[PDB]
RNA sequence: ACCCCCGUGCCCAUAGCACUGUGGAACCACCCCACCCCAUGCCGAACUGGGUCGUGAAACACAGCAGCGCCAAUGAUACUCGGACCGCAGGGUCCCGGAAAAGUCGGUCAGCGCGGGGGU
RNA sequence: GCGACUGUUUACCAAAAUCACAGCACUCUGCCAACACGAACAGUGGACUAUAGGGUGUGACGCCUGCCCGGUGCCGGAAGGUCAAGUGGAGCGGUGCAAGCUGCGAAAUGAAGCCCCGGUGAACGGCUAAGGUAGCGAAAUUCCUUGUCGGGUAAGUUCCGACCUGCACGAAAGGCGUAACGAUCUGGGCGCUGUCUCAACGAGGGACUCGGUGAAAUUGAAUUGGCUGUAAAGAUGCGGCCUACCCGUAGCAGGACGAAAAGACCCCGUGGAGCUUUACUAUAGUCUGGCAUUGGGAUUCGGGUCUUGGAUUUCUAACCUGAAAAAUCACUUUCGGGGACCGUGCUUGGCGGGUAGUUUGACUGGGGCGGUCGCCUCCCAAAAUGUAACGGAGGCGCCCAAAGGUCACCUCAAGACGGUUGGAAAUCGUCUGUAGAGCGCAAAGGUAGAAGGUGGCUUGACUGCGAGACUGACACGUCGAGCAGGGAGGAAACUCGGGCUUAGUGAACCGGUGGUACCGUGUGGAAGGGCCAUCGAUCAACGGAUAAAAGUUACCCCGGGGAUAACAGGCUGAUCUCCCCCGAGAGUCCAUAUCGGCGGGGAGGUUUGGCACCUC
RNA sequence: GUAGGGGAGCGUUCAGUCCGCGGAGAAGCCAUACCGGAAGGAGUGGUGGAGCCGACUGAAGUGCGGAUGCCGGCAUGAGU
RNA sequence: AACCGAACCUGGAGAUAGCUAGUUCUCCCCGAAAUGUAUUGAGGUACAGCCUCGGAUGUUGACCAUGUCCUGUAGAGCACUCACAAGGCUAAACCUUAUGAAACUCCGAAGGGGCACGCGUUUAGUCCGGGAGUGAGGCUGCGAGAGCUAACUUCCGUAGCCGAGAGGGAAACAACCCAGACCAUCAGCUAAGGUCCCUAAAUGAUCGCUCAGUGGUUAA
RNA sequence: UGUUAUGGCGUGCCUAUUGAAGCAUGAGCCGGCGACUUAGACCUGACGUGCGAGCUUAAGUUGAAAAACGGAGGCGGAGCGAAAGCGAGUCCGAAUAGGGCGGCAUUAGUACGUCGGGCUAGACUCGAAACCAGGUGAGCUAAGCAUGACCAGGUUGAAA
RNA sequence: GAAACGAUGACUGAAUCCGCGCGGACCACCGCGCAAGGCUAAAUACUCCCAGUGACCGAUAGCGCAUAGUACCGUGAGGG
RNA sequence: UCAGGGAACUGAAACAUCUCAGUACCUGAAGGAGAAGAAAGAGAAUUCGAUUCCGUUAGUAGCGGCGAGCGAACCCGGAU
């Protein structure tokens, strides 16, 4: 049928290499598709957040499995 | 009246009480020679203003001796004006 | 409108709007916790014009 | 959040002293009358504290 | 330095399963007892307390084995960025780059650390 | 066929089957009648009176007129239930030293109605309250239908007579029949006729010509061809080709999408008006209680300490009305009657389309009908995000004191083998088993080190906050470390500010409750107002209009629109039409003299449509 | 280059001010082959018979092809 | 009192009109949009995007390269779900062979996007503030739905162009191809397309094809 | 310069639109008339100008071939909060987290004029069906009431 | 609305000196004023008429009219 | 000018309140003006001290389906 319909949202806001700041959301999702890494926390909604300062890293271990890391700078 | 005119939460209460002129230090401290503020002589020291009574407020610093006649004052204004000389006279 | 001297408007020192929170007060509220404790300010940089034009003058 | 007859209900809370709400959406549908607990309200904290209205 | 065992990481199937062999008191496991601390909505199977013999069978460790899994070229091809065309059309082609999947060759059943223990 | 008749009506397109009609029926009305005009208890009309008058329906006459009153309407009965002002006053609250001065406010009692019972149907209405008595019947009701048969005609879809399957015939919105009546409607026949096969002659007034007088609509400019194609898709000004000396008169009407009227159909506009009702709301009117005008004499019932009230009854100076003498009255009087009612004024409640002011949504391959608006999951979505349709599917408007927090412990579906009420699954045991299960619901993602399953302890489903980010035009929405006051579980690190996440909800205004004390217009209080929290929302047309709302217009108006339908053309060719391919088989034998199962490939633009391309 | 925004100017009427013109004659109208980047302006001639250019500045009742615009005059349909 | 589902005249009144039409002098500069969201909203309005003007900032803009990270379309594939061809075995499962998938994914491009920087060439962006217009586009190529894999069809994404765009070419013919008009000129070279004649320009060169007027309307 | 012959080229204007020569709309011609203004010490912004931490007056009075006087008042100056109130700080809060405001290395205004634009009035102009008040009409027409008038002639032949 | 006060129709109905009304229900305090009788220049509005004036028109302007509520239209109001 | 009586269109992007507005219209009465006027006031200073008009207060307080939108007074200057 014609009715009903979502606009929705989703996907992936911080990418690997910039630089977040303490608070920045990193990436949103449904699941646990990525994983809190180091540095990295996880809210309710499964949505990735930074504790403090640093850089964007991607870790991926031959899929199932992702992960995402802060290097800070200084 | 039916875009973000109207749709806010508020309520509030109108009142409206007394609204106190404010004086500041730096007009009475700095220039001048002391012109004794009183409550007639001061009208040429730029607070005309009348219908409402006078306040005195702390913001310039400069110590000095001088004498102050304001209706009412603050608390850092009373410390600051007889701490390098002065006495601030409120209405009995 | 004299509704709008009592509206979330004030005439801040810069010349913006003074806003809340519209989420829930009053009714149909219970759930989550501290969402109706969000009693705070409100800010925008696109209504601010055409909203002070309806007050400015008795600041 | 409709408002009827219906099983469940949204409840007031009161307290030892207290006067505070917490605001409980209970059901009489099990259990349903302990609805004791125990929300320090602004205060000294620790008070019994049942939303039972 | 040699080797082995135990504990714990990086790595997280090219380091996994199966089959087979080796290991016996340094280590490991089984095993023995267990009224009480503790515990299995029933069972001290598993947790757990106190400890000989025996055995290595099982488990575990190691080694061979790679039948099976896993990993996986080269070449070509599908597709496509760009440019340029054809058919009434469903479609399709040329030039220039990038470039799969699968399959095949083939590859290998790890490697790299720390600490402790007992042997030469 | 209809209507009985005479008559009558849409001045100016409908004279008819309309209306009227004598007749019949129901029903109201006691005469200052009912009723009606009216700002007015004035006045008048009814009307100078019960087979009289008002309203309604049917519409001479004849035979006749059934069944169902559940509902609605009305009449009657009326125990009880509810119901306004008012009577009455407990309690509660405020101020003051107090006397006292003041807010809020009952039990009971309290009118007309409503609910409730019955009845009334020439009341609406039906044929669940019951269901077609007579008669008529494809008849003006007829759909399928040109029905079937018969009559008339050489031939009849209409017409007449019957039958019957009466889509929706039906006895006072009358059924059926009927003499007479008819510028009425329908069919047939006779007569006659240029009505017709078929045109001819003749005439008279105009068209034609000359002299005189001399318009109108219209008009972008004109030096203004035909064929084809193209162009907004109908070409004299575009292209190509063909034709065509210049200029009139008399004539024909194909074209200039010819002239007149911004379209009367249709759609749109939060346009208008008229008209309806069980749309909303109010009012004329009207019923009714109390209180004035409004008194006297008794009885009972209420009570307090002479009376104060309700009702009943009765008399009368108010008042109303009639007669006589100076008809309308004012006057005095004999009186007559009614007479504390009525009328009228204020107030309360009900009734109320008579009247009045208005609402009645949008999307939409025109509109209407149907369907559908918010939120959540996949696909479309073309590897960021996003992205539409009346595109393809499936959910939500909750649930849970635990499915919460935390702390410990357990690991699945299924298959095979073997076992007892089993005999498919299941209960048990042992192996295989990246889980092919589970996670409360829809779906996706994700999860084996658990967001799978259990147990102990608890109420972090806390309060005061929040750097920094995601997302939206705004408004909202989403995630969140850390800090503080206090707690929970564990030895502890540590975690917890609801539940694997994504739906389980909605602004403002207004109001209710608790709390706290800011304001409180002379002062001090109080009423009230603010603030904190929180409650009321199929407002689902779900960013929501109003506290409060349906239809019709063919009697229609206006402002617009080829921005939006029906005609036509154009585009397309499902359908339609035609042709062609292969060939089983029929054609005694034999595929193709003819015919062509299944299925395929094109053409045409004559069907029904799609779309909405130029013209409203 | 449309809606639109911005910039520089032309022309007309009235007003203040300045230099002036006019009976051998203004304005207005009429002809034109000149000038300026446009809006426009100038010379000369004819007409006409009283007033009116240029510069600066100020103020609007300020610039026409259209609205089935309005008023007036005059055409076409025709010598029909 | 010649036109009545509510007379005429005057007045409120210059009623309202999201409607229609019209909207007057000149040059110069820049230069739109018909999208998103909301609306008793759909042919109207608010806000945003998009325009211009001023100020500030003054290269953060653009294109491209390199590096890094992310997203499952095309393709493919049978390893889950559904469907499906033959055979073996004894209907299901399992085995051999063979498949199809928008709502399957053992795998997985091109390309795209964010960020950093510039190794390089160019040029603008942002912020504040005044005034806007536009919120009814169309077609073509490509990638999809809807439709009979029809429509000058509808609805989205994307590029260009038309819209506000002259000129040349395609006979004519916005949308196609080639090209973006400051002006002047009896000047030259070129693009798309053509070079017998009616219009400018080799009845050109070399090797073939078609006896057809194919070119100059289609297929089994 | 005027006029013409011929060749080449060449789809009125305006409007409304995706698209006009349009076989879409408007227009006989010409002259004249005709459409973004005006007011409110209003609000806001650009520019210009005279004061400058100050900045001006309204009514009015006295004078006018001319102008001054007039400082009731308004805008500057301190913000923040619902408010009391406090104050360079205040609201949420039982003291530290933030929002708003000063201080920022640093930024003053006000009055008047012109102009863009907003508000409130008919607000660019022209235009509708309609609603309301008052008044005029039955000398047309639909009827009533009062009083006058008119219907050749012929035919059919009821009661009594 | 917590809704005073003034006013009015209908029903009721006080005091007056240790008095009465009012001061945004109410009360105390406090404060102001004392009705149920009347009359009363000027400042103010408008303008038929008159004078003067004009960054007011110069007749398709301006009042409608360079005189006319006349011609003309309607039964009339009225339009013009 | 006062008094009696008293619309609608419109606005509220519809429409019953409110606006429009107590405006238009109707009617009564009077003048060269009326109205109003000598405190049972305003108001918050133990104050001003007939009325009316202008400026200001100020678009504030307040009112309002809390919508549209409507909208004082005191203090003070001034006419008198
Ligand atoms: C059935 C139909 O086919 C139909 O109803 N057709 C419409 C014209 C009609 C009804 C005309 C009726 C006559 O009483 C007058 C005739 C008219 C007014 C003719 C008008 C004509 O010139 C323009 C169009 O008018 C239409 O709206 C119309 C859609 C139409 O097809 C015409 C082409
Ligand atoms: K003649
Ligand atoms: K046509
Ligand atoms: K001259
Ligand atoms: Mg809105
Ligand atoms: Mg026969
Ligand atoms: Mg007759
Ligand atoms: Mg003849
Ligand atoms: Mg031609
Ligand atoms: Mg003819
Ligand atoms: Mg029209
Ligand atoms: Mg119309
Ligand atoms: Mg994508
Ligand atoms: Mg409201
Ligand atoms: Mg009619
Ligand atoms: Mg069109
Ligand atoms: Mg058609
Ligand atoms: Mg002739
Ligand atoms: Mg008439
Ligand atoms: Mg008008
Ligand atoms: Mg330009
Ligand atoms: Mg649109
Ligand atoms: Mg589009
Ligand atoms: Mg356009
Ligand atoms: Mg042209
Ligand atoms: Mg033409
Ligand atoms: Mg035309
Ligand atoms: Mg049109
Ligand atoms: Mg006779
Ligand atoms: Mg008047
Ligand atoms: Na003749
Ligand atoms: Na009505
Ligand atoms: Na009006
Ligand atoms: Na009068």
């Amino acid at each position: 049928n014609g009715r009903d319909s979502n606009p929705k949202y989703l996907g992936v806001k911080k990418f690997g290499g910039e630089v977040v700041k303490a608070g920045n959301i990193l990436v949103r999702q449904r699941g646990t598709k990525f994983k809190a890494g180091q540095g990295v926390g996880m809210g309710r909604d499964h949505t990735l957040f930074a504790l403090s300062d640093g850089k964007v890293v991607f870790i991926n271990k031959g899929k199932g499995a992702r992960f995402i890391s802060i290097e800070a700078a200084q | 009246r039916s875009r973000l005119i109207a749709r806010l939460p508020k309520r509030g209460f109108n009142n409206v009480g007394t609204t106190y002129e404010v004086v500041k230090l730096s007009q009475l401290q700095d220039l001048e020679d002391t012109t004794f503020d009183r409550d007639t002589l001061e009208a040429y020291r730029l607070v005309r203003r009348k219908n409402r009574p006078v306040k005195l407020l702390a913001s310039g610093e400069i110590s000095r001796a001088v004498t102050v006649h304001v209706d009412a004052a603050s608390a850092a204004a009373i410390k600051a004006v007889e701490a390098a000389g002065g006495r601030v006279v409120l209405p009995e | 409108t004299h509704k709008m001297a009592k509206r979330r408007i004030k005439i801040t020192g810069t010349g913006k709007v003074m806003a809340f929170k519209s989420g829930k007060r009053h009714q149909n509220t219970g759930k989550s916790g501290d969402e109706i404790r969000g009693k705070g300010k409100g800010f925008v940089l696109a209504k601010a014009e055409w909203a002070r034009m309806k007050l400015m003058l008795p600041r | 959040a409709k408002d009827g007859p219906r099983i469940i209900v949204k409840m007031e809370s009161s307290a030892g002293t207290g006067f505070y709400y917490t605001t409980t959406k209970n059901r009489r549908n099990t259990q349903a009358k302990l609805e004791l607990k125990k929300y320090d309200p602004v205060a000294k904290k620790h008070v019994v504290f049942r939303e039972k209205k």
